[PDB]
């Protein structure tokens, strides 16, 4: 691979350097042998990662994952909003997938859309548990007839007695 | 909670979405034949007028800023600096 | 802190919470011949004091609930010897403002 | 075609027009009237409108009370819940006792 | 999946993201505090090249015959010969472009110089320039003062938070970081007089755009 | 809406609080307390009885009268009842709730039967999810099956510790339709200890036994003492949703008219009152409970219809029928 590295004079040159790539993962055995930069080693594995470098060297590789699927089309996404998702899937420490892990739930409300012919159920369990609807969904709002507290919504408006 | 004029961290600027609801509530009033606070030099469209009230700080309207932990902010039309 | 070398018998290993406050720690050599926080994509933790812990809990008027979190077994945690209710603030370097500070607190 | 679902309403919010979401996914069901306890946050309040009389028993409330809108199948919904043992509790402030 | 995963997930008026449990997701959205339709692809400059470019490029020793600047672009160009005062003010202009380079180069170990960043400072000086007709001839009336101490101000104006505490204010100096870094390397003084030739006019002009457009960037809360 | 005054402040709703509804709340706020399972003719003199649909509750015939709240059909936001069970019933849909948090405590003294001495179960206690926790606490107790009296510290094996004085042996719980049935035994093939005991667990021994359970442990569980205590999930005051909810067909005169609901409360109350009359006049004890069992299948079958049967006898010998938690079938269906 070659390498964009400051030269001695400041101005960036390439340096070629061989790099080894490998097909299976084991990161803590071979980030331990001798001649390697365990400074640098990866793998596109980030969930070892993650359990040998921690959550934030998780994160970013997680990061360094999702861009890498973007830009192999030549596409381009403001960092940005893959940040945001990457640190939703990192926020309780632990690498927290995407594609539909609760049967009920994710961050909604025993009000938002009936979800399952019995919703019944998951206000049975509500009760039970006595959670708390926070009230700043869409539809939990529209079942109250009110607008949710997003955009245009997340501030009141009132008259001022002071206009003279 | 409320907090005082003064310590308030808030941004001075009004916000695009502050804008939107302002104009829009202004605007269904004078759709209802409230009384205007300007000289219509010929507009006759809510609001087309409602937007020439902002600009004239017409409007004695107040908007409360929440916070995530329950607290909040109250700034005025009036105060609030539009450039969007 | 215990360094073993391949491992401890689960009789010897209920044998460390036993003597409070007094912490203590194990590690397994191998988890040590490198220090992972000397690796790239390993930013900054930093322990701190309950003091400024208050402060950040405080300006932000947050909960310790709504923080983010970072677990107690987590090989950076497990480095600095966090305790569960312990924050770091860690700081990193970042291609929109130049470095960004995050907090997570120990789970 | 020519419905508004789920992907158009997640547009809706990303421009943030929350009123124009609220017009759209607004049933027909009356805008019913109904009074709230602020201790327990149940329809238990009998209003005697003309006697300005407001009494939520059980709490010892007259003065603790409100007032809000809600479509009315809302209000069963809610009555329904209170059938079936559930406690559907409708508070105006959002920070808790917190 | 990615919608529903999200959806809650709001600017808030503090300039925290969060979500409906009112969980910190990030401390500032973006971590920059910025609208992404309000950035665009800049060069930091400071990053590239070889030293001597640099410094040809950045340096301005009011002590050396060589070294300073002609006062041909300046209208005080030679009384300011051999200005110890004014020499301590460029030697901390030049520190700090110093500390800039080493600083970019951790962060983009890379190489990259362009990066998307608010306010596109090249196309205000390009106004500026046809605005006031500024002619290529003629010296500037820019004081160093003006310029260093300029600069200087307008980096205590650019406002992501307002907070008055330590914590925010910090905060408020990290989110600002990479943007000041750029700012600093556009309006080096060298590069204002032998460059740009701006006139203590078109000069003044410019940073009040660069905060007009600065705070016109900054995230509204409500953003979904 | 409704064109009239109400000094109370208008406002919106800023959060939902859920919760069980405890026996004494339900009194506290109920207006009448209902009796007869009949409605309308008192010896004739139609109107309505002390019994149901009327006493407090919301009224029909365009009277204002209603608690003084006066108003109408329209404006009258149907007030709540009252009508106290002869005996304790499981709510339908916690049957399965009930079953498991009686496998995580002793059914002896309400004691949980891992405490913080494991270490297994202070990772459990730790999770701060009222759904997962108590299904990692859950997993690792119904494994324990005597309320254990003596365990290993934090220290020597030799030394143990002691914990809430309750050695008996715990009972695993199968689920029979509305019932649950418990077998007990003095270990698994060990000498003089085989073979098992099959009885039956009284709705009334479950009751007691959560309301010996502290507050920590069953808020160690998801519930919340001051919104969901664990012996609410057991129904002992029963609510009667006002005439809003179960309305009356009345053609204009002369005719007769109440919703399905109001029926299948009837036979609740009916089959409640038939229980009481067993002990007001003394009764063998298979009868008692055949005639609990039968309030217990109306008061389930009352709010949920998916279980041994589909009691649809209300007037019609054609046999139809609707509950509840159906009704919301085209409540959370049609909305
Ligand atoms: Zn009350
Ligand atoms: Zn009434
Ligand atoms: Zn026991």
């Amino acid at each position: 691979y070659d390498r964009k590295v400051p030269s001695p004079t400041g101005e960036y040159v390439k340096e070629p350097e061989w790099v080894l790539e490998t097909d299976g993962v084991n990161l803590s055995e071979v980030m331990t042998v001798p001649g390697i930069d365990p400074t640098r080693i990866y793998t596109n594995s980030f969930i070892d990662i993650m359990e040998v470098l921690g959550i934030e060297a998780g994160r970013a590789a997680l990061y360094k994952e999702v861009y890498n699927v973007i830009a192999s089309d030549g596409s381009y996404v403001n960092y940005r909003h893959m940040a945001l998702l990457v640190d939703v899937m990192t926020t309780q420490g632990g690498l927290t997938s995407v594609t539909r892990h609760g049967f009920n739930r994710s961050n909604t409300g025993a009000l938002m859309r009936c979800s399952f012919e019995e919703t019944v159920e998951i206000l049975f369990e509500a009760g039970a548990s006595a959670e708390l609807d926070d009230c700043r969904g869409v539809s939990e709002n529209v079942i109250l007839g009110q607008m949710a507290p997003i955009g245009t919504g997340a501030f009141d408006v009132m008259i001022d007695e002071e206009s003279l | 909670k409320a907090i005082p004029k003064d310590q308030r961290a808030t941004t001075p600027y009004m916000t695009k979405y502050e804008r939107a609801r302002i104009l829009g509530t202004r605007a269904l009033q004078i759709s209802m034949n409230a009384p205007v606070f300007v000289d219509l030099e010929g507009e006759t469209d809510p609001l087309r007028i409602a937007m020439k009230e902002l600009a004239e700080k017409k409007i004695p309207l107040v908007i409360r800023r929440y916070l995530p932990d329950g607290s909040f902010e109250d700034w005025s039309v009036e105060e609030l600096i539009v450039d969007l | 802190i215990f360094v073993y070398q391949n491992n401890i018998t689960p009789s010897a290993m209920k044998l460390v919470p036993s003597i409070p406050p007094a912490t203590i720690e194990t590690f397994n050599e191998a988890a040590l011949v490198v220090n992972i926080t000397h690796h790239e994509l390993v930013p900054k933790h930093i322990r701190l004091s309950s003091d400024e812990k208050r402060e950040l809990l405080k300006r932000y008027r947050l909960k310790e609930s709504q923080l983010p979190r970072i677990q107690r077994a987590d090989p950076v945690a497990l480095y600095l010897g966090l305790k569960r209710g312990e924050v770091v603030k860690i700081i990193r370097k970042s291609e929109t403002s130049g470095r960004y500070a995050s907090y997570r607190i120990c789970m | 075609g020519l419905r508004f679902g789920e992907m158009e309403r997640d547009c809706m919010i990303a421009h943030g027009a929350a009123s124009f979401l609220k017009e759209r996914l607004m049933e027909a069901s009356d805008a019913f009237r109904v009074h709230i306890c602020g201790i327990c946050g149940l329809m238990t309040v009998i209003a005697k409108l003309n006697h300005n009389q407001f009494e939520c028993k059980g709490c010892d409330n007259k003065i603790d009370i409100y007032q809000i809108h809600i479509p009315y199948a809302a209000k069963l919904l809610f009555q329904e819940l209170m059938a079936m043992n559930i406690t559907p509790r409708l508070y105006t402030d959002r920070s808790r006792d917190f | 999946r990615l919608v529903k995963a999200l959806e809650d997930i709001m600017v808030h008026y503090d300039n925290t993201t969060r979500n409906s449990l009112g969980n910190v997701i990030q401390f500032i959205y973006g971590e920059d505090g910025m609208d992404a339709a309000h950035i665009e692809k800049q060069s930091l400059d400071t990053i590239g090249g070889s030293d001597a470019a640099f410094e040809k490029r950045y340096r301005v020793d009011l002590l050396n015959t060589d070294h300073t600047l002609d006062p041909s672009l300046l209208e005080s160009g030679s009384e300011i010969l051999g200005d110890l005062k004014l020499q301590v003010l460029l030697d901390e202009e030049y520190k700090q472009l110093v500390k800039d380079r080493k600083f970019l180069r951790e962060v983009f170990v890379d190489g990259e110089a362009n990066w998307p960043l608010p306010v596109n400072i090249r196309r205000i000086i390009q106004n500026a320039q046809q605005t006031f007709h500024i002619d290529h001839t003629k010296p500037s009336d820019l004081t160093i003062k003006d310029i260093v101490l300029g600069v200087k101000d307008l980096q205590e104006n650019l406002l992501v938070l307002r907070g008055k505490n330590e914590i925010i204010q910090n905060a408020q100096r990290d989110a600002v970081t990479l943007f000041c870094c750029l700012l600093r390397s556009r309006l080096a003084t060298r590069r204002v007089l032998q460059e740009y030739r701006l006139t203590k006019q078109a000069f003044d002009w410019v940073l009040s755009n660069i905060e007009a457009q600065f705070l016109r960037s900054v995230v509204h809360p409500g953003e979904m | 809406v409704g064109q009239q005054y109400s000094s109370a402040p208008l406002r919106t709703v800023k959060e939902v609080q859920f919760g069980l509804f405890s026996p004494e709340e339900v009194r506290a706020i109920s207006v009448a307390k209902i009796r007869f399972p009949e409605t309308m003719d008192e010896t004739q003199t139609r109107a309505k009885i002390g019994g149901l649909n009327d006493p407090r509750l919301g009224s029909i015939d365009r009277n204002l009268k209603c608690q003084t709240c006066q108003e109408g059909m329209n404006e009258c936001p149907g007030h709540f009842g009252h009508i106290d069970l002869a005996k304790p019933v499981f709510h339908v849909g916690f049957i399965a709730k009930i079953k498991k948090v009686c496998e995580c405590v002793c059914m002896h003294c309400g004691k949980l039967l891992l405490d913080e001495h494991n270490e297994l179960m202070r990772q459990a206690l730790a999770i701060k999810d009222s759904k997962k926790r108590f299904a990692a606490i859950w997993t690792l107790c119904k494994t324990k099956m005597v309320c254990e009296t003596d365990v290993p510290s934090e220290d020597d094996p030799t030394q143990l510790v002691s914990r809430g004085g309750c050695g008996n042996t715990q009972p695993t719980i199968r689920k029979d339709g509305l019932k649950l049935v418990g077998s007990w035994k003095k270990d698994r093939a060990t000498g003089d200890a085989d073979e098992p005991e099959l009885r039956v667990l009284s709705t009334e021994e479950i009751l007691n036994i959560f309301k010996h359970i502290s507050v920590k442990d069953f808020t160690s569980l998801g519930f919340n003492e001051v919104f969901s205590r664990p012996e609410w999930m057991i129904l002992t005051c029963l609510p009667v949703p006002p005439p809003p909810v179960r309305p009356s067909i009345s053609f204009n005169e002369s005719q007769r008219g109440e919703d399905d609901l109001t029926f299948k409360l009837a036979d609740i109350l009916k089959a409640n009152i038939s229980l009481e009359t067993l002990e007001h006049n003394g009764a063998p004890h298979h009868a008692i409970e055949e005639a609990e069992s039968l309030l217990q299948f109306h008061v389930a079958t009352y709010m949920d219809n998916d279980i041994a049967g589909q009691p649809q006898a209300l007037q019609k010998s054609g046999r139809p029928v609707k509950s509840i938690r159906a009704r919301l079938k085209g409540k959370e269906g049609r909305i």
